[PDB]
């Protein structure tokens, strides 16, 4: 039971999921077929929650792959792990992306989005508990970020008491692939904000230095790139296909994170991050895979979570060990770092463990912080705005297809509140 | 004759009776088939052929932790309708097992009860095995307990309710929902046991030197103590209690019926050796400051009705005199309005050992309880982690969304600050 | 406060498609100066086949006609609207609240 | 017992039934000789609805087969399946076609109307039990709509207590392959509505879509348009031919789908509709095989049935299955499609479920609808009436015949009445 | 000396007389083809050589169902004369089945029933079994009521409607075939059993845990009320009960003669362990809501006059025991006038189980056979469903085409609104 959606959008989006899938099958033992070749039957007994069993003992995912373009979607039909998926699914268009969040919500954002909910609805009558909906998308383009921002928009038209976790690949501090990406993201947290429930906000530039210190390689190929989301991906809703200790699943971790309906917006992690060689030297037990977590290294957001305090800060443990030991830890690191939590949040750790680790490892952590460290993330973006607003370039394109320039204060104003709450709920103290 | 059934609301409460089950069975020859190669007729609806089916209704909403039931050794031996699941969870939300998802299945549980009492003339007591931690362990046995007394309301109706421990918390609207679910059974609740995690992980390290302790093995500790309160009625004894004579002898007060456990001796395998554990040293360690299961200070209280229920080899001479050697020591201090607050049982049953658990098989066992007096400055404790949570408004929106009003959260808390009064109003003297 | 919660059944299984659309166009204009007021049930001509009949409020009155004031003896169950697929789930209360938002009526 | 005749008239009808007859014959087990060579003694134990023994154990189909050229007659004779025929049912004339109601009914009509009833006597003579008369014309043409509706108030002339059930073919809304079928259909609808019981109203525009979207085919012809229309075809009277765990035939499937003695105008549906690639994807089960029925893509009259509402709906089944299943999702269908049925018809959904699948599959679902959704069929068609007798255009041929100009306002003075009644017993409510 | 015969008139209940005269032949060794391996004469007038014939006679218009029996296992059992068919059938249609096609055939059923008396010195009673959806089986017994009944007025004439759901109906014109069928035969019927298609589905679900029964497994379960029934002439028991003492027990009037029966109890092959199954226990299983297998609510009205067939090892105390229990509960409450309305019928026999079928083999088991009040809102629905298809005239044009006024469709709604006011005249208290 207990269904989950998983919609994908954009070019960043659609690839992430063609890896995202090919670790989901690996855990349960997956073909590229669709069919079983797993050794443990508890890989079945909640096979149904990403899956629909066809005629032959097949599985295919629950996965509505939604685009503008036939390109990205072309490269994931061609390449492996392409034919598991039903090949109604594959809802594109023809007008291309168009970096444009005029173009993905005005433009061809109000052709397609039909063609999108009749596959969406034929899938949840399919489904006996509707759970949730996780959507792949990113803030910086203009397909996952005008029509990611419009399926939500009409889903909760259509869906207003199940969950929303969007997994948004959020634009860098030092790099920016898009001169737009500025008005991609202030005009898609307008969209956010209003009706979802969670958003891991998954840096570029902090990726990579993991991917170089701590991983030690040269080249990080998006390949290693997305494997390493992934297995984060993945980690956040194992409490709920897999049998644990103390357990937790999408609304447990819901109502233990969010305080307040707006400051919604977590930062992943993950443990161990070996060496090829360096495996050798480090002693693999539970008070190691939490001092890894917590210092500042193995952040994927790139912010400074010594700036800025947490609120809500959950770990899902997995694999086989012991409860004195997390429970241990867990408060040795709310010892030595109780200057970084918030005075009024007493008790301010949420813990689960499960049961079955990945293949071949022995445990692994699954970090969920919840901080007021990205306020200079908001501070960066919502300038970066500013200085393109002043002479307001590149504005004869959005309003080129019929937008209002009040429309671009109106999401500014929306931010505006969002950076002094971060503030204002910092040094309030009781 | 005499029939006690036990209901296993929440998945703290249902792990530890997956536990206590095991134990009767070793406590009985019973094989986990129902197969056996009158004094278990207590949590045994026998049927004419061979196959003694439990007295127990497993009900959950999230259907993960009872399909490892339907799955495991355990399989064949529940009644398969007793086993109750649904399809949301409470999650951690009073106002998802009490409003959105507890007024969906309630008529399937208190149905099924209907049917297990009709196979008793006898009717004893009720076992709600429940935590205070999540929203379906502290919100689907609130709805539970009003309901109950509905049928039934003279009956007696035991808990217990694994504690939210001073320092280790592993939720964050826990402060929340133990005031939520104390308002509403404080009226219709009647003897409520605390036992609390911290302690038994310190147990773990000091007294039977295991450095990995697991659910697994927090567990077999609760399964001791659960099983020595009904180890009167399953067999025979020189003085037996009754379940219905607890609820005079430790509840002086209406309000006042939350004691703490404590079992004794734990020992390792190891330690059963360099050492005697007589009848005058093990009561002694019933007593420390260190050896309770609710991490407080007792030392920083009174006693206002202790209780001592021994089994095994037990001379009543030395208890007699074991007991005159407490009241005359300097730290135990009973209340004064309480001339000598003793109730004593002994059985004739030394405590089983199971397979598998690193506790030392004894000649005797010891499960204190004891209604004291200074557990409500760790009820102050979970005020204070209430009003720092109150002020500033958090987490008040997953409640209102889904069936709760706001009013009812500073009416609960001093109702909560009524029952931290009572607590000093015991501890005056009422002199003339 | 349940706008989103009879809306989507107004228009997906009561009042769906080409045939009745002048019908059900009507009545948002209608609670248009409404939705201040907390919570609007719908009546049901049966539980089989749900038709709409009269759209109310939560203070029982109808605005858009059966009875303008309904008791609770007269009700035969509270059904609530299954989002996730467009269905009826029945219920155990007998009194209103946040959870019920669809009743159908005895003869 | 209980003996159907079977007429084809036209070119469209004549080459269904060439296909028919392969349809059937492959179910019963018959070769293009004549003789028997199926596994099932189930399949002889019906078989003389359609045939009669001859000499040396050889069944020759009930056809009869009506023409005014021998052009058609010889494609059929000359084809497969061909020498099957009694050949002295070949009934043909010399004149052509003409594509002139006024010809095959007044000119042509008149004269081997005679030679066509003396074959059909010797056919309904050798008849125990006589059935009805299953007749396979097209509004189209000029042969199956002046030939095609003269049988009709021929024969029950001669037969006034029997099922006259005509299989029609309707002409598209967007292409036309004839100009004067505007109007060929309005001419026919006056003699259908006279003297005939039910008419399974068959378009082709929607008939390609689904040979495009469902079938998932690119050069469909008519060998695979005819292929899916005589599916439906055998699956009516199915029921009256094979054992079924509930009966229906051809009065069953008369009394309790005709509410009014003058809508009765059907359209049919079918499923399972796979594709050649795409049949490892979807579970073959009865809430699988319904939730493709009642979609608007598979009705195969080209209008859509969320215009207009329902009023009697049968949905006869075939294979092994389980009748929890079926009534279980005849109640799921009417809650989700409850706004598109009437009012005043409660419990409406005409249920049937024969044991004998077709020849390879496992299970399959005849639709037969009955709407209105089918108004702005007739208001098609009225209106293309209405502009090309205002100019009164084409009208030199059909006058050159000797037909009255009052004739052409009776016959719109009678299709006049059923677009109202289809919106008159639209709102009438109770 | 005493002999019932039977008829099987429409398809619903030809294909149910597959399921009885199977079922027969297990309770006694008789072959299918008549052949065995001294009471079983009450249905078999048996030959000098080896063969029992049974006392049946399968009427049908369409010869469609009947080539299932002439081919299949009891083809040989059956007498050849006995098997009567037609060529076109009623079709759903009352003016089929009553006035053009079943006036033909009507002297080979009444003269075939002739010959059948005959073999019989002691004549017993009459088994119509027919369905209330088509006007095959609710349009020909209503012809056949009237018949036999000029034939010999004084004897019993028992039918089991299968009734017209309230959920599912596969038919369109079926409230208009059970309107007609009423008027013609309640002024010469005797004892009418209402058994509904829907009610079998939740039993073969909740109970039996199978998710596709199949009209096959539907008939299974309407096969042991009627062998519960005749049991009491097949077999010797305690206190026997015989087809001429049903119709004073049960029949208060003239009018309410329509009992809905229930079968009890109802388990799956794993589900005949867990529990014991006493005759207090299965009685209280009898009087359930969920166990009813017609669909009402029976906690919304009254009940006449209830009868228990008992079978099986069951001691007769005990009975006695298990009823004083109901007459003190709450929820079942009888009529005031009724002072207390059972009639309790021991048998000698345990149910007999087919192979192939998902029943448990138990003990013992009960026939219910309620009448009770509350069905007379399913007899206020179908009225509601003629009234709105007859404001339009709906599908009146076949009726008027095949024999069959106007004038008698609002007369018999009168005649059926008139027996609506007689269950409103049981619910009142005539005080003082
Ligand atoms: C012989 C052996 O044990 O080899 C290991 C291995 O040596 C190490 C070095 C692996 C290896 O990881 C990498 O080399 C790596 C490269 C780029 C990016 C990330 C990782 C491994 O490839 C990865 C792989 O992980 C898995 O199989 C998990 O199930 C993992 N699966 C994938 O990431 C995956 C890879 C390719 C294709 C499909 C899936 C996973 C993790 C989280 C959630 C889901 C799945 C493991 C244990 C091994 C190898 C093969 C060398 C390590 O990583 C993981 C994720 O397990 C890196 O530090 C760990 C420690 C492992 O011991
Ligand atoms: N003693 C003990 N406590 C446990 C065990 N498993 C979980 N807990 C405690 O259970 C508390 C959480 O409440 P739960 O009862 O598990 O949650 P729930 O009521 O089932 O509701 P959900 O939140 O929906 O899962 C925590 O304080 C845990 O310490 C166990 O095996 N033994
Ligand atoms: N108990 C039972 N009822 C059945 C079975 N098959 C069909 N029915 C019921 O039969 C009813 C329809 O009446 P039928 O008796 O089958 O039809 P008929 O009397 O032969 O009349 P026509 O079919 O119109 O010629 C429906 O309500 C079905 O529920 C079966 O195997 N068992
Ligand atoms: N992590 C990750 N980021 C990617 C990948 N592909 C593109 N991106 C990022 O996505 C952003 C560009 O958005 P994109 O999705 O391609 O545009 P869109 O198709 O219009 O939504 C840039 O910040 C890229 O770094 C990928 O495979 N992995
Ligand atoms: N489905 C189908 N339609 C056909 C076929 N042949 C012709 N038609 C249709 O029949 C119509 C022309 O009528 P036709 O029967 O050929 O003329 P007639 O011989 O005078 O009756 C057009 O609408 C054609 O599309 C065929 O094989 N299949
Ligand atoms: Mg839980
Ligand atoms: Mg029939």
């Amino acid at each position: 039971m207990r269904e989950i959606v998983h919609i994908q959008a954009g070019q960043c989006g659609n690839q992430i999921g063609a890896k995202f899938w090919e670790v989901i099958s690996d855990e349960h033992g997956i073909d590229p077929t669709g069919t079983y070749h797993g050794d443990s039957d508890l890989q079945l007994d909640r096979i149904s929650v990403y899956y629909n069993e066809a005629t032959g003992g097949k599985y295919v995912p629950r996965a509505i792959l939604v685009d503008l373009e036939p390109g990205t979607m072309d490269s994931v039909r061609s390449g492996p792990f392409g034919q598991i998926f039903r090949p109604d699914n594959f809802v594109f268009g023809q007008s291309g992306a168009g970096n444009n969040w005029a173009k993905g919500h005005y433009t061809e954002g109000a052709e397609l989005v039909d063609s999108v909910l009749d596959v969406v609805r034929k899938e949840a009558e399919s489904c006996d508990c509707l759970q949730g909906f996780q959507l792949t998308h990113s803030l910086g383009g203009g397909t996952g970020s005008g029509m990611g921002t419009l399926l939500i928009s009409k889903i909760r038209e259509e869906y207003p008491d199940r969950i929303m976790n969007t997994f948004s690949v959020v634009p860098s501090p030092k790099v920016s692939d898009t001169v737009v990406e500025p008005y991609n993201a202030t005009l898609s947290v307008h969209q956010l904000v209003e009706n979802t429930d969670e958003t891991y906000c998954i840096d570029n530039e902090a990726l990579y230095d993991i991917c170089f210190r701590t991983l030690k390689l040269t080249t990080p190929t998006y390949g290693d790139l997305n494997h390493l989301v992934s297995a984060t991906m993945s980690g956040v809703t194992t409490c709920l296909r897999f049998p644990g200790q103390l357990n937790a699943d999408l609304r447990k971790l819901a109502v233990n994170m969010v305080p307040f309906p707006r400051l919604h917006f977590f930062m992943p992690g993950f443990a161990p991050l070996t060496s090829r060689g360096s495996q050798q030297y480090r002693a693999l037990t539970v008070p190691e895979l939490t001092q890894q977590v917590f210092d500042a290294k193995n952040m994927m957001a790139a912010c400074d979570p010594r700036h800025g305090r947490y609120l809500t800060v959950a770990a899902v443990f997995r694999g086989r060990m012991s409860m004195k030991e997390v429970d241990e830890q867990m408060l040795n690191v709310q010892n030595k770092n109780s200057s970084y939590f918030v005075e009024w949040i007493p008790n301010n750790v949420k813990t689960a463990v499960c049961d079955i680790p990945p293949r071949g490892l022995k445990m692994a952590v699954t970090f969920i912080g919840n901080s007021t460290a990205i306020q200079e993330l908001f501070k960066r973006i919502s300038e970066q705005f500013t200085a393109m607003f002043r002479r307001k370039a590149f504005l004869h394109w959005y309003t080129g297809e019929g937008m209002d320039e009040m429309e671009f204060t109106e999401a500014e104003s929306n931010m505006n509140d969002l950076v002094s709450e971060y503030q204002q709920y910092q040094d309030a103290t009781a | 004759m005499r029939e006690c059934i036990s209901i296993h609301v929440g998945q703290a409460g249902v792990q530890i009776g997956n536990a206590c089950w095991e134990l009767y069975c070793l406590e009985h020859g019973i094989q986990p088939d129902g197969q056996m190669p009158d004094s278990f007729n207590t949590f045994f609806s026998e049927t004419g052929a061979g196959k003694h089916v439990p007295r127990a209704v497993f009900v959950d909403l999230e259907p993960t932790v009872i399909d490892e039931v339907r799955t495991g050794t355990y399989r064949q031996l529940f009644h398969p309708e007793q086993l109750i699941t649904g399809k949301e969870d409470a999650a951690n939300n009073y106002a998802r097992g009490h409003y959105t998802i507890g007024k969906e299945i309630i008529d399937l549980v208190l149905d099924r009860i209907r049917k297990l009492a009709d196979q008793c003339t006898g009717l004893q007591g009720f076992l709600v095995f429940h935590s205070f931690g999540g929203g379906t362990g502290s919100g689907f046995t609130s709805l539970l307990m009003e309901r109950l007394s509905v049928d039934y309301g003279k009956k007696s109706k035991l808990e217990f309710s694994i504690y939210p421990a001073p320092q280790v918390s592993t939720a964050v609207v826990e402060p929340y929902n133990s005031i939520l679910t104390t308002h509403t059974t404080l009226e219709h609740s009647d003897c409520a046991f605390m036992v609390d995690n911290e302690a038994i992980y310190d147990i773990c390290r000091r007294n039977l030197d295991i450095e990995r302790p697991t659910y697994t093995n927090l567990n077999r500790l609760i399964s001791q103590i659960v099983s020595s309160i009904t180890a009167s009625l399953r067999f025979d004894g020189a003085l037996n209690v009754d379940l219905t004579e607890f609820q005079t002898n430790l509840v002086p007060y209406p309000r006042i019926h939350f004691p703490l456990a404590t079992y004794a001796p734990v020992i390792s395998a190891e330690k059963a050796y360099h050492e005697q554990l007589s009848v005058a040293e093990i009561t002694n360690a019933c007593f420390e400051p260190a050896n309770q299961m609710v991490k407080c200070d007792p030392r920083h209280g009174k006693y206002m009705a202790c209780c001592l229920l021994y089994r095994g080899d037990v001379v009543p001479k030395d208890v007699n005199a074991a007991i005159a050697t407490i009241k005359t020591k300097r730290s135990i201090q009973f209340v004064d309005w309480c001339p000598t607050g003793f109730k004593v049982g002994i059985n004739y049953q030394p405590p089983t050992v199971v397979p598998g658990g690193d506790l030392a098989k004894v000649q005797r066992a010891v499960c204190m309880l004891s209604n004291t007096t200074a557990i409500a400055e760790a009820w102050a404790r979970l005020d204070h982690k209430f009003d720092l949570m109150y002020a500033k408004r958090a987490f008040v929106h997953w409640y209102v969304g889904e069936g709760m009003e706001e009013g009812e959260f500073s009416e609960a808390r001093e109702d909560m600050a009524a029952l931290e009064k009572d607590y000093e109003e015991v501890g005056v003297d009422s002199v003339e | 406060t349940n706008k989103l919660l009879i809306k989507n059944a107004l228009i997906h299984l009561t009042l769906a498609g080409e045939v009745n659309k002048k019908e059900r166009e009507d009545v948002f204009e209608a609670m248009k100066e409404y939705e201040d007021t907390n919570q609007m049930i719908i009546l049901v001509r049966e539980v089989n086949v749900p038709a709409f009949r009269a759209l109310y409020v939560v203070v029982v009155k109808k605005i858009i006609g059966g009875p303008k004031f309904l008791t609770e003896d007269v009700v035969d169950v509270f059904c609530r609207y299954d989002s996730g697929g467009k269905k009826l789930s029945k219920l155990s209360s007998r009194t209103f609240g946040v959870t019920t938002d669809v009743v159908v009526l005895k003869s």
